[PDB]
Order: C-alpha cells, then structure tokens, then sequence
C-alpha cells in the first residue's frame, strides 16, 4: 500500500513522514471513493474475464494447447486459467491499494525462478497479461480507464 | 565495554540468494553494547527475529567501566 | 536466469547485470566461516 | 557536456573459461602456489 | 520535488515509473496552479509579513532586543528581520515544490550549528516564523492558509 | 508488516476470496478516518520533543530513578532513556498513521522485553511513561484522533508489560 | 538530478530572489505540460521490449557489428545490448517526466565514452541505435508527444558523440 | 569435514599409529568404488534440474502446498522451495564423492531443523521431496552407484526427520 | 585432502564440481594403488631411515649433540629419534592422503612456537628431514620419488 | 590473464576461423612440454624459500643495501624485499604453468615501476634478484625446464628494466 | 637519458666504486649485441612509413576509429594518430639502439596517459596499433633481434596500459 | 566556438548521417529569429557604454566597494572591473548572436572562478552587476529579444555561482 511504502522509506531514514509525503498520504484516500467501484466491477467480472481471455491467448498462441504444448490437455489448460484467475485477482488487490506491493510482493518478485523449474513460457505470459489489461477496460468508462491502464501496465511492464 | 550474546534467524524475502545462505539465516554471535543497537535494528528491519539475548560481559551496575 | 540487479540508494542509479555476461567470468572465489552451530553448542564441531 | 573525465583504461574482459584459467585463478585467489592435487590435474588435462 | 522524489525511488530498483508512481505527481501538477497562485500570494505580501512577525516576536520575546541580546542594535535587528525574509523565501520555494527538499538543503541542514556558533536562541527563531506562519495564514482562504501553514509548521520543527 | 489495507488483501489472499461487500466495508471504515490520522501524525511529529519532555517530567523524572540509584542516573541512562522514549513515540505514530499494530509488534517489541530484563531497565516505569506519553498526545490531538493514538499506545504498554 | 520545478528555484536561490513572473510562466508551461509526459512516459513502458526490438533491427543488426570481429558478434556482447539499451530508454523516459537534461548528463551520460573507449563499444553504432529509438518512441507516442521525447534523445545522442 | 580417507587418516592420527593392514583394506574399499562415484556425480550434475522438475511433479506440486495457506504459495517461496532442493541434490552429490555425510551434518543438516521449525516449513514434505530426488537419482544412475547414492538422501531425510 | 579441496573450492564458487576438478579425483584414484605401494615401501623400514638420519643429523650438527644443544644426553636424543619416526608417519600419512593437509593440521602449524618453547633448533629439524629424504629417495624408486621428494622438500620448507 | 591454449583460441574466434594445422601445431608444441613444466612448478614449489635464500645471500644481503642508508635496512624493509622476492617466483611460476606473460604483465608488472619509483626501491637491484632466483631455479629444476622456467624470470627482469 | 653502459657506470658512481668483474661481465654482454641493434636500426629507418601502414592496416584503419564517431576520423585526427605512430617507432628505435628504456621514460609515457585522457584518445587502440608495429618489426628484423626489438614495443605497450 | 548552424552539422556528421527533417528544422529555427538577434545585437553596440554605467550605478558603486578596503578602490581596481562588465557583456552578446553558449563555456566561464579566487575579487558582486547588466539589456531591446537576450546572462551568472 501507500501507506506502507512511504512509512518504509520513513523508518529506513529514521525519520518522521514529510510534508510532501503526507500530501500524497491524503491524495491516495481521497479518491479512494471512486477508485472502490473501479475495482469492484473487475471484482464482479472474475470467472468471466479470464474464461474469455483463454480463448482471446489460446488461439493467437496454438502451440500452448497442441501435443508440443505445456497446456495440452484439459486439466492442463485449467493451470493456465487458474494462474490468469490468479494475476487478475492480484492486479486487483493492487489497484485497491495503491502501489505495486499486493502483486510484487505476492507473485511478482521471482516469476522467473517460479518458471526456472516450471517451464511455461515468459512471452505468451506477456500478451497474456497485454489481452486481459485490454478485455478488461472496456467495461470501464475511459474515465475510469484512466484509472485502471497503468494498473494493468505493470505486469507487462515488470515481466520483460 | 560490555559484548551482548544473542541468537537470531533473519530471512531475506527479496532476493532469494542462491549460495551457502544457512550460515546467515541464524546466528550467535558476541555485539558491543555501542553496536547492539544498530545490528538489532537490522533483524527488525530484515523481518526475522531475535531468539534471545544475554548481557553476558558486564554488570547491570554501569557507572565506571562502561566506557571503551 | 533474470538479470542480477544491483540495488542502489537515492543517490545513485540501480544497475541490471545479464546472467551470461557473469556466467562467463573468473566466477567468484570466495571465503565463508561455518561456526555458529551452537558455539556453547552441541553439533559435530571439530575444528574444521 | 561532460565538464569533468576519469579517464580510460585498458580492460580485458572474460570471454570464457576453459579450466587453465579457472585452476590459475583458483590458485591465486588463496596466493599458495599449485596444490600436491593440484599438480595432477595439469598432469591429466596436458595428458588429454 | 516530489518529482525528483518519485522518479529517483523508481531508479534504486532498476524499473520504470511505478503504476503507484503514475498518481501522485498527476496530483502535484493538477494543484500546481493553487500552489502557483499561493507561492504568488505570499511573495507579494512579503515585507508585511516579516514586519509584522518581528513585531510579534520582539513583544513575545523581548530579552534577545536588550543589552545583552543577541539582535541588540539597528543592524543587529536587521540581521534578524533578514533571516526571517529568507525564511519566507525558502517557505515559498517549498510550496512552489511541492515538498520540503529545497529548503531542507538550503537552511536548515547544519542550521543547529551556525546559530550556536553564532550564539543566537534557536527557539527565539522558531517563535519568529511562528509569528511569521500567523501573519500569513491571516492573509489567506483556509484551504491555503492549511497549505502554507503546513509548510510552516515542518520550519518550526526542524528548527528544534 | 500490514496496514489496514495489506492486512485485508493478505488476509484475504490466504483463502483466496475476492474482496467482497465485508472486505470493501472495512476498506471504507479505515479510508474514512485516516485524514484525522494525517493530522494526528503531522501534529506529533511537529510537537515531538515537548512530548517526551512532558512525559519524563509527570512519569520519570523528580524521582529516585534520577535520583543517584535509579536507572536513570548518569546522563548516558538519562539520553539512553529518552532516546527510548523517543522511538515509542515514533513507532506509535507510524502504527496510528498504518491503522494496524503489526508495526510494533514487528519494530518495536521484538526483542525488547526479554533485552529490558538482561539490562535491568524499570518496566513499570517505562509503562507509566508510554502513558504519559499517550496524556500528551490526547491533549494536543484532540478528540478527533485521541481514542485512535491511545489504543495504540495501550497495545505497546500491554506488550510491555 | 533536477527537474524543471527544481531547476527554477536553483536558480532563483543563488542569486537570492522571490519567484517573479518569469520563474511562474516556466513553472506554469511545464505543470501545462506535465499531463502529455505522463501518458507518453506510460506508452514508452508496456512497448518497451518491443521498441528496443525494432531500434536493433533498424540500426545495429545487419550490419558489421553481426559478423564475426563486431562488438556485438556473439551472444552476451548482443545480450550487453538491450542492456546498454533498456538504458536511454528508462532514463529520459525519467527525463520526459522530470523534464530537465540532468539527469541525462549525471547518471547515463558521464564517463560512457571513457568507458566504451576502454570496453570497445563502437560510439557511432551506439548512437545510431538511440536514433532508431528515437524514431520508434516517436512514431508510438503521438504527434506532439513525439516532440520532447525527440528533444531528450537527441540530447542524449549529441552528449555520447 | 572429513572424506573416507581422511576419516581413516584422523582416527589413524588420533592414536599415533602407522597406517595398518585394516586402514589399507579400508583405503582400497574406498579406492575401488572411485570410478563409479565419479560417473553417478556427472549423471547427476548434467540432469539436475530435471531432477528437481520430476522429484516437484512426483511430491510437493498440484497440493494444498502450492495452493493459498501452503508454505510453497506465492513466486518467491517456490522459488525457494526449489533452491532448497537443488541444494540437497548438490550437497547429496557432493556426500556420495566424498564417501562421507560429514559435510552433509557440516553444512546442511547444523540448525536446518531449527530454521524451518522458525519459519514454518513443512518437514514432511521436504522429507517427501527428498526421497523423490533420491528416486530419480536411483533411478537415472543405474545399478552401479544407486544405492550409494541413496544412502546420502537417506542420511539428509533421517537428519531432517 | 584432494576432495576435501576440490569439493571447499567448488562450493566456495557456488557451482558444481568442475569437469576439471574431477579430473584430480580421477587422477587421484588412477594413482592410489602406486601411492599405497611407496606409503608400504617407506612404512617398512621406519626405523632404519630414523637410524641412518640419525648419523647423517649427528654428524651434520655437533652443535645439537653439544653440551649446548638440546640433544645432549641419549634420553633426549631418544626423544630427537621420536619425533624424526613423529614426521616420518606425518609423511607417510602425507603420501597416502594426496594432499599435504594431514601434515599440515599434524606438524607444521604451530611447530615454530613448539620448537621455541622446547629451545630447539629448526634448522637442524631441516637437516633431519632432508638426511630422512635422502635416504628415502634412496630406498624407493626416482619416478615415484620425484613426488615424496615434493612431500619432504614441502615440509622442509615449512619448517623454516 | 591468458595462457597458450586461451589465446590462441580467441586469436581464432577474432578472426571467425576454425581451428586449422598450424593452431593443432602450436597444441601439439604446448601439450608435448606439458610434463616438465609441472614438475618444474612442484620443484619450485618445494623449494621456494630456498631458493629466494640463496638469491639474497648471492645477490642482494653483505652489501650497502642492508646497511644504514640502504633500501632494504631495517626489519620492515627486509621483510617487504623478502616478500617482493617471493611474489616475482611465484608469479613466475604461475607464467611458466600456463605458457604466457599475460598473467605477468596484467597483475605484476602494472604499476609495479611506478610504485618503485614512487618509493625509492632500486629497480637494478631488484633485477639483480630476478636473476639470482633465475639462476637458483635453472640449477634446481636441471635441463628438462631450465629455459622455460628462465624466459619468464628474463620478461620479468626486462619489463621493469 | 641513460644507456646500459651508462647506467651501470652511475650504479658505480654512486657507491664510489671502481668497476669490478660484475661491472665488466654486464658491459661485455651489452658489447656482445652491439652490432645486431645496429642492423635492426637501419632496418626499421629505411622502412619506417611501411611499418607504420602496415601497423595502422593491421590494428586501426577499416574500422569504427576511421568511421564518424570514431576518434580517427577526419583528416586531422588521422594525422594526429600517425605522427603518434611515429613518435613510438622512432623512440622504440633509440631505446632498442642505447638498451635501456630510461628515455621512454623520460621523454614518452611520462604524462602521455593522462594527456590522452585529457583528449579522449583510446589508449586501448594506441596499445593495439603499438603492438602491430610490434609484429611488423619483429617480421621485418628476423631472429637475430626479434626480442631485443619486441622488449621495447612490450615496455611501451605496459605503459601505457 | 560553435553556433546554431555549425552545431547541427557537427552533431549530423559525428553521427555521419545527412540533414534530415529534424536538423533541418532547427536550422530554419534558427533562420526565422535572425533579424531579431541583429537587430538587439546592434542596439547593445550602440547602448554598450550606457548599459555599463547604469548598471555600475544600480548595483557597484556609491557603496562599500568604492570606499577604502573595498576591490573596487583606486583607479585601477575600477578600470578593471568595468573592463570586465565589458567582457561579460560583449561574450553575452555574442552567444546571443550565435544562440549557444559554447563562446561561454569555452572563453568565458573556463577557470573564472578559480581566477577570481586568486585575485580576491567579488563573485557574488560581479554576478550582481552582471544581472544589473541584464535588466538594462533587456529593458533596451524590448520583449523581442528580452528572453534570448536573458538567458545567457542567466547562464553567465550561474556559471560564476
Ligand atoms: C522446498 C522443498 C520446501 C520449502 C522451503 C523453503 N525454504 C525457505 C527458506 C530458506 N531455506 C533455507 C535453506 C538453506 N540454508 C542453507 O544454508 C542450506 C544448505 C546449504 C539450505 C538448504 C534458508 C536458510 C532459508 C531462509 C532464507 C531464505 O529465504 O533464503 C522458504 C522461504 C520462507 C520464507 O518465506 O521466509 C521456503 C518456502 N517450502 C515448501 O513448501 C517445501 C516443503
Ligand atoms: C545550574 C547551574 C544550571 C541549571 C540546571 C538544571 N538542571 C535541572 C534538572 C536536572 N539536572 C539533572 C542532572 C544530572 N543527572 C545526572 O545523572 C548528572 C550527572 C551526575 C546530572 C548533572 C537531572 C537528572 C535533572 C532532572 C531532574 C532530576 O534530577 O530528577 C533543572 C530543572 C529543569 C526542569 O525543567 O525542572 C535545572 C534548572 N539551570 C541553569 O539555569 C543552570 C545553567
Ligand atoms: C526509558 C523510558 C527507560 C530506560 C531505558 C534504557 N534503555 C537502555 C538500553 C537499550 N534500550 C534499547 C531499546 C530498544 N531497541 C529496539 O529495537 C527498540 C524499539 C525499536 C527499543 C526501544 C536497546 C536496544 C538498548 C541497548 C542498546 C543501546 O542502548 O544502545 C538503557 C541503558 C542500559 C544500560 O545502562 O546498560 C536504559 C537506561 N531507563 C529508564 O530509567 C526508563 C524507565
Ligand atoms: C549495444 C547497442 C552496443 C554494445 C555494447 C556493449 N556494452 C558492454 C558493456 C558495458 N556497457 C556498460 C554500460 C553502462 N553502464 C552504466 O552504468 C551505463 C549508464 C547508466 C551504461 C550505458 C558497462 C559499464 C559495461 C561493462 C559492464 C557490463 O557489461 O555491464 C559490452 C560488453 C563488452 C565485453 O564483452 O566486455 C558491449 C558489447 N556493443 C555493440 O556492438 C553495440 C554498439
Ligand atoms: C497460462 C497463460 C500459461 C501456462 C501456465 C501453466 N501454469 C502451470 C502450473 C502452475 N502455475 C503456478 C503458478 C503460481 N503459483 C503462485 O504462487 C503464483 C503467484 C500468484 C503463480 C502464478 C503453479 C504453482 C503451478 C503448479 C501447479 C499448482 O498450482 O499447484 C501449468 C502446468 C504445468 C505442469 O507441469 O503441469 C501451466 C501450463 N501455460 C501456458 O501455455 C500459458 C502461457
Ligand atoms: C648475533 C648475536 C647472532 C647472529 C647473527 C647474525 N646476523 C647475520 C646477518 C645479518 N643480520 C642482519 C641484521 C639486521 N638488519 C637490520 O636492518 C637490523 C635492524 C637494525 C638487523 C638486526 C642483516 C641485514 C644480516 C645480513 C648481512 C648484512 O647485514 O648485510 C649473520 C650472518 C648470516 C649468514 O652469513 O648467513 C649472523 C650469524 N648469529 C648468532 O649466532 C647470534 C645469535
Ligand atoms: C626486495 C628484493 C627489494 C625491495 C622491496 C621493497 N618493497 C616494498 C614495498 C612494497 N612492495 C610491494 C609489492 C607488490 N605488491 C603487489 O601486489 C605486487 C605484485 C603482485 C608487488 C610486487 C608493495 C605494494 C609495497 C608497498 C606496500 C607494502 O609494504 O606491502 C618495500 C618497503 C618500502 C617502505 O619501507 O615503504 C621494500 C623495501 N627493497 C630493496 O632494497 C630490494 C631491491
Ligand atoms: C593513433 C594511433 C591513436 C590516436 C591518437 C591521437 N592523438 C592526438 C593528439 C595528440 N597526441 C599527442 C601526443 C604526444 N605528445 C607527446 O609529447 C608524445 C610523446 C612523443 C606524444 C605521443 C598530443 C600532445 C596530442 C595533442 C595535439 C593537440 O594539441 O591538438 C589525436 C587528436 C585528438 C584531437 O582531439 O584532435 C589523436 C586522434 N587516435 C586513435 O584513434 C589512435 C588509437
Ligand atoms: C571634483 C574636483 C571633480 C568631480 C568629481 C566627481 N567624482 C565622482 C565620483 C567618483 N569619484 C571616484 C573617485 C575615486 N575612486 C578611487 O579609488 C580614487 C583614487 C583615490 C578616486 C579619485 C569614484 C570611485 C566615484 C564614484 C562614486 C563613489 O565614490 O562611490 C562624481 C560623481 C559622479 C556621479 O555620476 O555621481 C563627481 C562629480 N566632478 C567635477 O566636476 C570636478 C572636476
Ligand atoms: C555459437 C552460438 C551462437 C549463435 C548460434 C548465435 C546466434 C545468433 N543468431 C542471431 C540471429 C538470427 N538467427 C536466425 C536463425 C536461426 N538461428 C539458428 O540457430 C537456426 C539454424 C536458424 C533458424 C532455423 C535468424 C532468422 C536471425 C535474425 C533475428 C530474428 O530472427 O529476428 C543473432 C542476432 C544477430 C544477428 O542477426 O546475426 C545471434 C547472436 N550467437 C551465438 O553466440
């Protein structure tokens, strides 16, 4: 959160807040109000996103459900909805916290060494994340997509 | 002058390093009382905690003999 | 294997390192004491 | 720009390894001259 | 600035500008015009502040304008008005910024000791840019007057 | 260590459930209050050091502890103890401002207890001056923030103690 | 490094001045134009990988540096590439954000020529590369975002060579 | 630590003796079984990540492990759980061509029951995770060297355990 | 002693051994038999080679068998005949181990502040040694005594 | 650093070339010497602080150095010529083991006249010791590595004269 | 400036000393190659400017120095970078002539890298085109005094470097 | 010395590229503001003496300066330090003219600062006086050349502090 990346840097200083940190301190709440929504309608989209989004991956990539696929298979398709469920679940603990903590500190900081040992593909995982920050603002107004771009941008920003 | 006997475990949740990390994930080791504090403070900040901590060296007295 | 970054302060830029670049090195000798066991202790000791 | 330089040098970068290197750095690393171990493994290696 | 915050705390981790980073500095530059106008506002009414704050400090504080003060003397109180002008120039700097950065390197860093090397009452200084930080707060709105004061108040305490 | 907010993302990630109508209604009771906790915190910290001073003055010192015997005799105890008091203050504001104690049961309490028993240090003067310290703060913050410094302040004591 | 906010008031500090007109008509063009750097800053990131892509395609592969006695031969000299890159990107990405040069001539450009004249390097292929950057950044951007972040990478470029 | 000759060396040394008839047929024991310690060391070392890959697959993956509420949920503590793995297969490696667990209690075994009790890490599994690497080593080295490879995985699991 | 460095000296590169270190281990068995038969060779005239470098030492230095030296009396030139036996079995142990590290952790490290504290001549411990080889050297083949020559010439040094 | 086989390896891979009959020739010259030089390295080794003993006494000590006014007068300075002494051996060794002077030349032989410059250490003297230990090797080591020993002993002696 | 003879005369002079066998022994081995630096002399004067092309062909031109950006290119830098060459061809000539570097001490490198530090120069290509000169001499002289020829070029080389 | 035009062409030939859209903007850039840079330029010709005085009356003289133990006492300390307004003013002129300050960087500014130290001059009042010049300057030349006209004097006074 917010909060706790700037009381972070506060104790790493050994220093109260500053006066230019609780501005932004009191600007993360304020919108708080309309940002609740925001998150609440890909809240209530969860099981509907990703189920689209399978198709919108799995044919621009055909080889993830082929017989030299990692997601061959039927409960091996599962997996890859299930980790779509997963990152879409944490982008959205993010946007309703503000900075890059519910997702970097959960299932971002090691995607690679998950994968060292795991052997599914870092490039489909980027339009992976690409399609479902794309299938995912339009049942937002742009108003709200101002809102929700950069949240989504980060994953296919970190993963690179 | 005065050297605290403590035990701690403190594990690094940011950059999962990859060689011989066993011998800096719990220790003993002998503190000054002049840098206890900063290295206690480091444990805290690191996220793992202190198992105990004996004064071991000196008196509870202080007065003359704490300097060094 | 990821880029080994280098974390830097506010003063300084964070730099990124590939992999390969360091795999194909002198590789790093190094020197490491193994002595906390129990030092009043109880494990295999020895000198070592 | 530039207002201010260091200067250069002339460095010489690791392409690769090849064990030669890697047994002379080992060894030069500790400063202790070949191993009795150590004098085999050159034995071999100029063998093969 | 909080630019000059938020750009270098994303450079120490070798990413891009945070989604987290990608607000804030969106608020910074929407209130830029208030703080434009505030920073104005101050500057304008510059020489009434500082008179009228030397006048509420030499009545609160009259020890440090007798004998044996250390502001005894025509030009030993224009020294002291000076450094309560400059005071308010670095206030204004910092609300123009938009963080304390500027006027923390500029006078309050080592501050401690140039005035006990010059033996003058540091809490005597502190009351001076209170009265200072009353005097302005009396010439603006309350959305404003909390703007500047704030500023005022992270004066007050570091110089303690 | 959490804040409200983390607390009920990682509290509700361990189960894996989406935030739901509870979720979102504790989510709007922290939002709706941590404005107060702006000011609370700016206050503290620009009155930091009349804090402690109040708090030593009603709790520690006049007393035998400063008196030649206590713990805090010799100006070494005496900086020691209010360089103490100081981080309490600091710690307790940082848990008002993050609306969860993790932080002081993480950088604070860790380690403190058992090091105040090999030291010697008076608990129970240390507790009664974490309750001067909680006096002042709910005099100078005002109601609007007093009950949420105080629980706090109340959560440190208890670990304490 | 400075931004122009800063710069400003650097400026307006040593020689010991309020803010006049002058100092708010920069302040004010730049908080005017602090809404287009943002949204380009954030199209620069996302297409990042992409960018660095087609700039080594356009400018640095297929030609000397790919066959064997170029600097970027085999691999790890090509993965030293989009490293070297991805730098001159990320920064003056910071650059048309905190728009000032800066940060341009005291983190990234400052001492690359001694090191690339001590490492190899070719400068000129180097500097080629940036322009093909610069053009991609420009044709993804917008029409007048393209300019300023061509204002950045061609002072990048000019300050390498 | 010690390997199986300067085991015999030591306790030889200890006593001030010679080196007799039984510390020869043990130096011979050892020397005859060098070659095979030797080729199960390369087998190993060349398949050692799709050791770990086949042991995570057979034990610890598609469970309430990898699941929220699991020791191994979240990249990093996968990551972990699988750096931990490579290390007992390495350490293990390293045991069978020194023909000893002296390093094994050295260096893997001295506060690791300790530090996982600390941080929550499930024994059993990683005792079931250990047994699968020693399966797949079995398996991989043949008959030569199977069961000396397996006594060392035993040695880790009885010390965990 | 060979492994024990070898397998020290990977971990210590947090890798693998190297298909070059294993090549000493390699080595190391192929001559392990050869070793063994120069460890049996030398172990079956111990007290032969301590005789003979007992003349060539005593004859070499009247000053350690003067009423000034420490080998004045034929109890501690008996115990002068044990510690030769003491180095010859540390060889021996030498030999057989590969590495010099036996010898080293036995009788080197330290035998300075031993040799001082017993008010003994380490030059004359030298010349021992050397008599010790040269009689070895003697008794076993040069090919196979290249290599114990390396041993003793090495603990020569050490002493020294 | 670089040896025989690494430098003529990369002389190759500059070029693109694959390695032809001349390069197998100069391996097959490098291989066929292989021997002699590690026995050379283990006498050397053996024999090192003898052979720096007889170095100093033919060479450098019984003279105007080690009296008052000299160089190497005092026990620090004659410690540091003896240590100096042993660093040109052992880097001499290392030379002769890997068939180059690169080894010399990048950890040696930089900054080493400047430092004796700097500090006042008789570079003709220390020449003078060069040439004593190349004399005490080449009688030590016999026919089989007595030229090779000595070149580098002579590069050594050249470089800093 | 000083030659061997020379040198070994002031090594004299400043203990006072008459010339002993030493003395002597040393200026007989210098007398012995008298003639064979003087051939190799006249070799390289009369072949100066195809040594300094074949160098330059060999280690500089066809390149990113000689290409925009390069710090070859233009016809001044050109210039500039073969008056270089030839300063170094004719001062090696002198110091392989009087067999003693104390003139490219004196009258060469000193301050010669830290003017080209100055003026951006890539010491890492002069150390190039100064051992392609190397092997041009070394081809052009013969056996007879290839290394004489060599010892110097390598003394310019480390200098530099 | 370089300008708008000749810097563009660098800055295209170091990258050895030819004037494409971008450097052939910059150059009718600079093309549409010449009659304004002339037309100030010849108004501080005209006004040069005039400019000097005002400023030396607005900000020097008729204060401590002038009196005895300031630097600008006697006649040659004050012919000298009006000679140098005369300097900053006629380089300011022509870097307005060129429209780049290199003529700054390289004639002006380079070792000033070390040079004013030395002598005991004023740098805090020459930089008073040096924006004293700037205020009657763009007070003469009007709105059309005021801002170009203001910048370089801005960076002549930034470079001094
Ligand atoms: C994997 C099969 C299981 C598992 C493991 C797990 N381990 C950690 C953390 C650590 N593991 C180590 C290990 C070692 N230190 C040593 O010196 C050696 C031998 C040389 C070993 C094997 C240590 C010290 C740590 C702590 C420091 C660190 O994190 O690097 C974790 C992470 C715990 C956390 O989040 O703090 C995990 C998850 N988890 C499973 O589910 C498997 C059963
Ligand atoms: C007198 C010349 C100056 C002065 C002093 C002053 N002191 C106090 C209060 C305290 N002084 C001490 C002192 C010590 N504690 C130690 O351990 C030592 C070392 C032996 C010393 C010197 C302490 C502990 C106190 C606190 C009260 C207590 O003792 O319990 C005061 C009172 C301040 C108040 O706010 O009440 C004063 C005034 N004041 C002057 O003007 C002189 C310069
Ligand atoms: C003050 C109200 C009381 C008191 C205190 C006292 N403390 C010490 C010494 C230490 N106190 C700490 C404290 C902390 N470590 C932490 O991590 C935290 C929270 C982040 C705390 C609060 C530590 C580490 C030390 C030892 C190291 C150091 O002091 O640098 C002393 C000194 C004891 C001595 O003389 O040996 C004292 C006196 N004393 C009183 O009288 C009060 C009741
Ligand atoms: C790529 C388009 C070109 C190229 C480049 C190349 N670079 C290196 C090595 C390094 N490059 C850097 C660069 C930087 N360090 C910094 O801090 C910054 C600014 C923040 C920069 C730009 C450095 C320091 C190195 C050395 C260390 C490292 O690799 O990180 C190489 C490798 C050279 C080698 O093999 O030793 C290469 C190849 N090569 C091309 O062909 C292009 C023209
Ligand atoms: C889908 C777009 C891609 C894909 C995926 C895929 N994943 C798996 C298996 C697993 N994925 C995870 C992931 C995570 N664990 C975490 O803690 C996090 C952070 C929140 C993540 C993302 C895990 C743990 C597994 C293992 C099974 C388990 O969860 O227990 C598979 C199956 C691999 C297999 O060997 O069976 C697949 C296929 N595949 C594609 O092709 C897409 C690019
Ligand atoms: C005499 C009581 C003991 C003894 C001595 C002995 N010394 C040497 C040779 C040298 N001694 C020195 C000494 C020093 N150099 C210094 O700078 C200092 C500090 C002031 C000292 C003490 C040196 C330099 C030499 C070498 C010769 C020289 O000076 O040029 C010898 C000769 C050894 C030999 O020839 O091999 C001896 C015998 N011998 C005894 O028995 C006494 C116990
Ligand atoms: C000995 C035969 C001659 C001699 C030498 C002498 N050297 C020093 C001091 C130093 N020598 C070194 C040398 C090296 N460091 C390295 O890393 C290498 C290559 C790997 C070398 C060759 C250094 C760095 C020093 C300075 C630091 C130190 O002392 O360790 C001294 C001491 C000078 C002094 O007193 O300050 C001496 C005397 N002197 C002679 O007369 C001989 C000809
Ligand atoms: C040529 C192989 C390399 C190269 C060289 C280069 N040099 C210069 C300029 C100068 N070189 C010197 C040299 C010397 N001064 C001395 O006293 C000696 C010892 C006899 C030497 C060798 C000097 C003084 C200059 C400066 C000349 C001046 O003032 O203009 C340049 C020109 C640099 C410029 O900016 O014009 C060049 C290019 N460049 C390469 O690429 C080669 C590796
Ligand atoms: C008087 C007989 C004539 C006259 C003089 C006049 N002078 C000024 C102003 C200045 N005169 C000086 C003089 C000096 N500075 C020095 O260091 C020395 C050497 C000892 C001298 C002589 C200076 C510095 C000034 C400037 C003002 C100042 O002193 O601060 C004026 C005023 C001009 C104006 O424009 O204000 C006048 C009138 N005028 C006559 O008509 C007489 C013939
Ligand atoms: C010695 C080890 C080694 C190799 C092999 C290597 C390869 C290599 N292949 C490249 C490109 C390329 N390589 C290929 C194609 C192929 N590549 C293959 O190995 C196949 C035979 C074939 C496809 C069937 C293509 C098409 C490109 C152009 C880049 C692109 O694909 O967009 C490049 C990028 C520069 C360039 O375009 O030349 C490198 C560095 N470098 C190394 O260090």
């Amino acid at each position: 959160s917010v909060v706790l990346t700037t009381i972070m840097n506060a104790d790493q200083q050994l220093r109260y807040p500053s006066v230019g940190e609780l501005e932004q301190i009191k600007n993360f709440m304020e919108d708080s109000a309309l940002r609740l929504k925001v998150a609440k309608t890909l809240s209530d989209a969860n099981d509907r996103v990703v189920k689209q989004a399978s198709a919108g991956l799995f044919q621009r990539r055909p080889d993830l459900n082929n017989p030299g696929g990692n997601a061959y298979g039927e409960k091996r398709l599962g997996s890859c909805i299930r980790d779509l469920g997963w990152y879409y679940r944490l982008i959205t603990y993010s946007i309703v916290a503000g900075n890059n903590e519910p997702v970097e500190r959960i299932g971002l900081t090691g995607i690679f060494e998950m994968y060292r040992v795991l052997e599914v593909p870092i490039p489909a995982m980027i339009e992976s994340m690409r399609l479902l920050k794309k299938e995912a603002l339009e049942l937002l107004s742009p108003a709200e997509a101002e809102i929700a771009a950069p949240y989504f941008d980060y994953v296919i920003g970190a993963m690179q | 002058s005065r050297y605290f006997k403590v035990t701690a475990c403190i594990p690094s949740l940011k950059r999962v390093r990859t060689g011989r990390e066993l011998q800096n994930t719990f220790f003993t080791k002998l503190v000054p009382y002049e840098n206890w504090f900063t290295e206690q403070q480091r444990i805290q900040k690191a996220g793992g905690k202190v198992l105990s901590v004996k004064l071991f060296t000196g008196v509870q007295g202080a007065n003359t003999g704490v300097g060094a | 294997p990821a880029d080994i970054v280098r974390p830097s302060s506010e003063d300084r830029p964070g730099l990124t390192l590939p992999y390969i670049y360091k795999l194909s090195a002198d590789s790093l000798t190094t020197f490491k004491m193994t002595a906390i066991y129990g030092a009043d202790g109880r494990p295999k000791v020895n000198l070592s | 720009s530039i207002r201010g330089t260091s200067g250069s040098t002339v460095a010489r970068p690791r392409l690769f390894r090849t064990v030669m290197t890697e047994t002379i750095n080992g060894i030069n690393a500790e400063d202790r001259y070949p191993n009795s171990g150590e004098v085999s493994q050159l034995d071999q290696f100029f063998g093969d | 600035s909080v630019l000059t915050k938020a750009i270098v705390n994303a450079d120490a981790e070798a990413r891009y500008l945070s989604p987290g980073e990608l607000d804030r500095i969106k608020s910074f530059v929407a209130s830029g015009e208030r703080r434009l106008r505030i920073a104005q506002t101050l500057t304008e009414a510059r020489e009434r502040i500082v008179k009228q704050a030397g006048d509420q400090l030499f009545q609160i504080r009259p020890d440090v304008v007798s004998p044996g003060g250390n502001a005894y003397g025509e030009k030993m109180t224009a020294l002291c008005l000076r450094d309560l002008d400059y005071y308010l120039r670095l206030v204004t700097y910092g609300i123009v910024a938009g963080d304390v950065t500027p006027i923390e390197e500029i006078g309050i860093i080592g501050v401690k000791e140039m005035y006990n090397s010059l033996q003058t009452p540091i809490p005597a200084v502190a009351e001076g840019v209170r009265a200072m930080k009353n005097v302005a707060t009396s010439l603006l709105s309350g959305d404003d007057a909390a703007e500047a004061g704030f500023y005022f108040d992270y004066l007050v305490g570091a110089m303690q | 260590m959490q804040d409200a907010i983390t607390a009920v993302i990682n509290n509700y990630d361990v189960q894996g459930k989406y935030l739901d109508g509870a979720a979102l209604d504790k989510l709007k009771a922290y939002f709706t209050t941590g404005a107060v906790r702006v000011r609370a915190a700016a206050v503290i910290s620009s009155n930091a050091t009349t804090i402690i001073k109040e708090a030593a003055a009603k709790a520690l010192i006049y007393s035998d502890l400063t008196r030649p015997g206590g713990n805090m005799y010799t100006t070494r105890r005496y900086a020691a103890c209010i360089r103490d008091m100081d981080y309490f203050l600091r710690y307790a504001t940082y848990a008002m401002l993050a609306g969860d104690p993790s932080i002081l049961d993480e950088r604070v309490l860790n380690g403190l207890k058992e090091t105040y028993n090999s030291l010697g240090v008076p608990i129970a003067a240390t507790v009664g001056g974490i309750q001067a310290m909680k006096e002042v703060v709910g005099g100078l913050v005002g109601p609007d923030a007093a009950k949420e410094a105080s629980i706090y302040f109340d959560y440190l004591s208890s670990g304490l103690s």
